[PDB]
RNA sequence: GAGGUUCGAAGACGAUCAGAUACCGUCGUAGUUCCGACCAUAAACGAUGCCGACUGGCGAUGCGGCGGCGUUAUUCCCAUGACCCGCCGGGCAGCUUCCGGGAAACCAAAGUCUUUGGGUUCCGGGGGGAGUAUGGUUGCAAAGCUGAAACUUAAAGGAAUUGACG
């Protein structure tokens, strides 16, 4: 009312708008870099799935996916942070 | 759908001027939008805008004051012979003391005014007074 | 049914009883004529009549007081019940009953009080639908 | 009123604060609202940040203060909780009191008993006595007022965000302002607290 | 005599206030006619429009009850409208000449083009609208006297309006709102927002602020 | 409003509301002209001078007023940094 | 009514289309 | 002059819905129109509760309920004083008030 | 709404044309009708014989009779 | 063409009524039921064209998502799932207000309209005559669609007001 500061708005108040809207367009979304248990290596699986992440070995699979962020599998663990 | 980019902006910052909103962000943004704006600038019709850059297509932030009445868009361009241009400045201004129909001539987007001095005609887009 | 009383009564009544509660009592043939000293009714019917009120004003009286009327004594009885005051009432002793968001209040102060501090339970909210 | 250096928040008055618990909102919140607030806790009740309370405080003091003649600020309670508050500041200050109905065009009329000019009102509740800051349209009159989280704002110079529930918080309010309006000019040192407690302040229920 | 009750009203009749503008700029309701009768002494001449004879209907027949309108000014910046409705017509134009002499405003004039001389006409071009009609009040060079309807032509030749081209439709025979909507057209003269403004108020005291010592009055 | 010769003419230049920018009607009656005191800068104390400060009426009606009071208010020194 | 006269006429004109045919 | 914003009707969202006959006219009328009062009546009533409750070869004994969807047109819901016809600015107060 | 375009000056044109055959005043004076019906052949006036005279009743609220003439 | 549960134009009687070829009764055909062709209209109604922009609140709910603080359960957790508390998109809706509209009733939209034009579709120009005549066309036909005039006519009408009678 009267006064919001539009182009200096608090950083909260972006990640409560749909993405589109915010200030500048940017996502809602993210690669997430999975350990998993037996193998030692990380696949490169991003968060918003649609298909599912099997393991650069071979017999486990990481990633069921569903409406909107992937389903990991039992006990496998990630890292957002980046960008 | 958007036809015209400026009835779609210049709709939003009368419409906002109404209100009193301090100021005001337009969704589209445009080369002929920043061009009419900052004419407005000039006469003070407004304060200072400040374009964002959405790697896409623009959005702009336009810094208000009270100063503006209303601002619109004449939607289809006709083309101002500068014969015309008094019988158009007559009808779609208050008066003949301000009011400053924008247009687009040969020589860059300006008011009626500006297009006078340089004597050329062109393409009318809109009035704010 | 036959009888409820008039507003040349209720009015002349209630006025009477404000101006000299002192003078009346709870009988009707002394306060009949003392209505005859200190007014100038001029009809036996309504001079007897306003005793009326008179008395059944006064039965109500040491029952209780009227949440609208007029007396000298409820006056000076209001401001007596003013003055009394605790020495302070809203000291609470020591340890007020804090949320613990209420002291995140405190600390964008910066103010530092004695308190402990005590959330617990569901998040039920409130009301029933 | 931001208040810089001298006139600032303090220990003492902080409790007092607290312990009414006029900080602690309604459950509901009109927007108008969203500058003097924090967070709601879980139940689900609003609170007031006691800074901003203050300097909205000092606002209606320097504003009262403002007005030459002290006896043209009228001083409203319609609901019962300040009926004995806006007495005591009007007293205090010697500014003039309006205790149960907002009486019919006090503000309009040059025929009723009472029409008054007054030049500031101040108010409990915007929400119950709602007339006078109606009938302070039709006349020049700002308007301070002891708004709460759930209050609309319709005609108010200025709100005080605070409890306007508990007749306790209250009078802390009516206080305050009575407070600031003398320090502001009158006659109180800054340094020293008042003769004055609040217990005169907020109301009494049926008891003795 | 007067008995000024209002407070406005005591400062008015003891050579307080100086000019109504005084009391414009701060937008103080006028409920006294006898101070627009200090203030406006002789000038201010009173035009009725017209006496409709309204009538509600009953058990027993119609009551009838005259309504007047009357317009007033002083062919020199202010002018007003009063509509009263009464049981008879005399009542009725006195006490509708009260609330003219009431709610009577300046109306900013401006100028044609070239800005010589004195101001002939209205500043912009505005309009005032009564319930479906609506008048459009048209700046214009001098010479060109009023051009309207006659009703118009009253209360702008009233206001000191020298010239004007006029627009007006709706149900312009229902004169009432004929006349208050042309009413509010040249009300909204002085809220026309133009650069000739446009500079920040410096601001100024009160009526009611300065001269807060008489009135506690000595 | 002046013409050839700087001529000032119009018999009164409007007050202006403080928060719009927009012009405070000649009978605009839900106006405000809020006087605010300012403090000696030491002790407290009204003493000295004084924060003019006007409102129009579709600003009241709206709701807003004291959102736009505050605003020009710390603006002008008097409140500060919540 | 409405509905019993827009009835009438698709009786009606039946009868001219009866009526002309004949002829 | 549309009378109920609403209509008295509840429709909103939709087109032909579900037909109902009344159960007293027996005449027809939507589902979201119609007052539907659900009566919860004991069987013996007020006044034989206590002859049945001597009578009774049983013990104590709850009674049962009949549980009627009542259900009327809006003609026998005025005619029958079910519901009743209101003020311009009360038309509108929705709330069901014992 | 209207049609509001730039090469929108026929179907404009082509629209005000016939919604004159709506009007009245215009399907008296450009259809044919009137100068085929009016005994006076689109003139001012016309010269006959009268062949006898004839009292005409007035409508009602007014009561009274005419005389006219059969030309 | 199949079928005949009820209801039920039409149709038969009983009453009611001055009469009732009506209502209120008792029968019951076409049809309501199915499968196959046509017909192409509703008060087919939100009496609100479709797309697009902008302008306030506040509550609720359907779906999806997202986040969190709950716990009943459910298991050692889990996954859940069921409640709670938020946010987000787009749905059906509600209230409230001197935005602003609006002849008025009213309307987050019927708002942005003498401060007149974002795009575009349809369509009305006093009432009847008349949705008639005639022409054309579709249809097996009811009818559908297209669709005049002479003549007459001063109001017909809409929104709200008091009346006054139910
Ligand atoms: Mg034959
Ligand atoms: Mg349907
Ligand atoms: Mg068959
Ligand atoms: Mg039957
Ligand atoms: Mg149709
Ligand atoms: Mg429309
Ligand atoms: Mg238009
Ligand atoms: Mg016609």
């Amino acid at each position: 009312p009267l006064a919001k500061d539009l182009l200096h708005p608090s950083p909260e108040e972006e990640k409560r708008k749909h993405k589109k809207k915010r200030l500048v367009q940017s996502p809602n979304s993210y690669f997430m870099d999975v350990k998993c248990p037996g193998c030692y290596k990380i696949t490169t699986v991003f968060s918003h799935a649609q298909t599912v992440v099997l393991c650069v070995g071979c017999s486990t699979v990481l990633c069921q996916p569903t409406g909107g962020k992937a389903r990991l599998t039992e006990g496998c663990s990630f890292r957002r942070k980046q960008h | 759908v958007r036809m015209n980019v400026l009835a779609d902006a210049l709709k939003s910052i009368n419409n906002a001027e109404k209100r009193g909103k301090r100021q005001v962000l337009i969704r589209p943004c445009s080369k002929v939008i920043v061009r009419f704006l900052t004419v407005m600038m000039k006469h003070g019709y407004i304060g200072e805008f400040e374009i964002i850059d959405d790697h896409r297509a623009g959005k702009i932030v336009v810094n208000l004051t009270g100063r503006l009445n209303k601002c619109g868009v004449i939607s289809p361009r006709f083309d101002v012979q500068l014969k015309d241009l008094e019988k158009w400045q007559n009808n779609l201004l208050p008066s003949r003391q301000f009011g400053f129909i924008v247009l687009t001539t040969s020589a860059g987007i300006m008011d009626h005014e500006e297009a006078r001095r340089k004597h050329t005609g062109g393409k009318i887009l809109g009035f704010f007074f | 049914m036959g009888r409820v009383r008039t507003k040349t009564v209720k009015k002349a009544a209630r006025v009477i009883i404000e101006k000299y509660y002192t003078r009346l009592g709870n009988d009707f043939h002394t306060n009949k004529r003392v209505c005859e000293e200190i007014a100038i009714i001029p009809s036996k019917k309504l001079r007897n009549k306003i005793a009326g009120y008179v008395t059944h004003l006064m039965k109500r009286i040491q029952r209780g007081p009227v949440r609208g009327i007029s007396i000298k004594l409820q006056e000076e009885e209001r401001e007596r019940r003013d003055n009394y005051v605790p020495e302070v009432s809203a000291l609470d002793q020591e340890i007020i009953e804090v949320d613990p968001d209420t002291k995140e209040m405190l600390k964008l102060l910066d103010f530092g009080s004695l308190s402990n501090l005590q959330v617990t339970q569901p998040t039920v909210g409130m009301n029933f639908k | 009123s931001g208040a810089l250096d001298v006139l600032q928040m303090k220990e003492e008055d902080v409790l007092k604060f607290l312990a009414a618990g006029t900080h602690l909102g309604g459950t509901n919140l009109d927007f108008q609202m969203e500058q003097y607030i924090y967070k709601r806790k879980s139940d689900g009740i609003y609170i007031i940040n006691l800074k901003r309370t203050w300097e909205k405080l000092l606002l209606a003091a320097r504003a009262i203060v403002a007005i030459e003649n002290p006896a043209d600020v009228s001083v409203i309670s319609s609901r019962n909780t300040g009926q004995r508050a806006v007495l005591k500041f009007a007293a205090a200050t010697g500014a003039t009191p309006i205790a149960g109905r907002f009486t019919p065009g006090t503000f309009t009329n040059q025929i009723q008993a009472a029409f008054r000019e007054p030049r500031l009102l101040v108010v409990t509740d915007p929400r119950a006595d709602h007339q006078p800051l109606t009938e302070a349209s039709y006349v020049n009159l700002p308007t301070i007022a002891l708004c709460n989280t759930d209050s609309p704002l319709r005609y108010v110079d200025i709100a005080i965000p605070c409890n306007n529930k508990g007749a306790h918080s209250v009078g802390l309010m009516w206080w305050m302002l009575a407070r600031e309006v003398l320090r502001m000019r009158g006659t109180i040192s800054r340094e020293h607290p008042w003769e004055v407690m609040p217990d005169l302040y907020f109301y009494r229920d049926p008891e003795e | 005599e007067w008995m000024p009750v209002t407070k406005l009203g005591r400062l008015v009749k003891d050579m307080k206030i100086k000019s109504l503008e005084e009391i414009y700029l701060f937008s103080l309701p006028i409920k006294e006619s006898e101070i627009i009768d200090f203030f406006l002494g002789a000038s201010l001449k009173d035009e009725v429009l017209k006496i409709m004879p309204v009538q509600k209907q009953t058990r027993a027949g119609q009551r009838t009850r005259f309504k007047a309108f009357v317009a007033i000014g002083d062919y020199n910046g202010h002018v007003g409208l009063g509509v009263k409705c009464s049981k008879e017509v005399a009542t009725a134009i006195r006490g509708a000449i009260i609330l003219a002499k009431l709610s009577i405003v300046p109306v900013r004039r401006g100028y044609w083009g070239n800005k010589i001389g004195k101001p002939h006409t209205v500043p912009c071009k505005v309009t005032g609208r009564c319930g479906s009609v609506l008048v459009r009040l048209i700046p214009a060079p001098r010479g060109t006297g009023i051009v309207s309807a006659p009703v118009p032509k009253k209360l702008l030749m009233m206001a000191g309006i020298d010239d004007c081209y006029t627009s007006a439709r709706g149900c312009t025979a229902t004169l009432g709102n004929f006349a208050k909507a042309t009413f509010d057209a040249i009300s909204k003269t002085y809220s026309y927002l133009t650069p000739d403004l446009w500079k920040e108020t410096v601001f100024t005291k009160s009526p009611y602020q300065e001269f807060t010592d008489h009135l506690v009055k000595t | 409003m002046q013409n050839d010769a700087g001529e000032f003419v119009d018999l009164y230049v409007p007050r202006k509301c403080s928060a719009s920018n927009r012009i405070i009607g000649a009978k605009d009656h839900a106006s405000i002209q809020m006087n605010v005191a300012e403090v000696d800068k030491v002790t407290g104390r009204f003493n000295g001078q004084f924060k003019t400060y006007a409102i129009c009426g579709a600003i009241r009606r709206m709701g807003e007023s004291d959102d736009s009071i505050l605003r020009l208010a710390k603006a002008d020194g008097i409140v500060s940094k919540n | 009514r409405a509905k019993w006269r827009k009835k009438r006429m698709r009786r009606l004109k039946r009868k001219r289309r009866k009526m002309r045919q004949r002829s | 002059t549309k009378k109920r914003r609403n209509n008295g009707r509840a429709k909103k969202g939709r087109g032909h819905v579900q037909p109902i006959r009344c159960t007293n006219c027996a005449r027809c009328v939507p589902k979201d129109k119609a007052i539907k009062k659900f009566v919860i009546r004991n069987i013996v009533e007020a006044a034989a509760v206590r002859d049945i409750s001597e009578a009774s070869v049983f013990d104590a004994y709850v009674l049962p309920k009949l549980y009627v969807k009542l259900h009327y047109c809006v003609s026998c819901a005025i005619h029958s004083k079910v519901v009743r016809n209101r003020s311009r600015e009360a038309r509108k107060d929705r709330t069901p008030p014992p | 709404g209207k049609c509001r375009g730039l090469r929108t000056a026929r179907k404009l044109r082509s629209h005000r044309r016939d919604h004159k055959w709506h009007d009245k005043q215009y399907k008296k004076a450009h259809l044919g009708t009137a100068l085929k019906a009016n005994p006076f052949g689109g003139a001012s006036h016309a010269k006959g014989i009268v062949l006898e005279k004839v009292g005409v009743e007035a409508k009602q609220p007014n009561s009274a009779i005419r005389k006219c003439v059969r030309v």
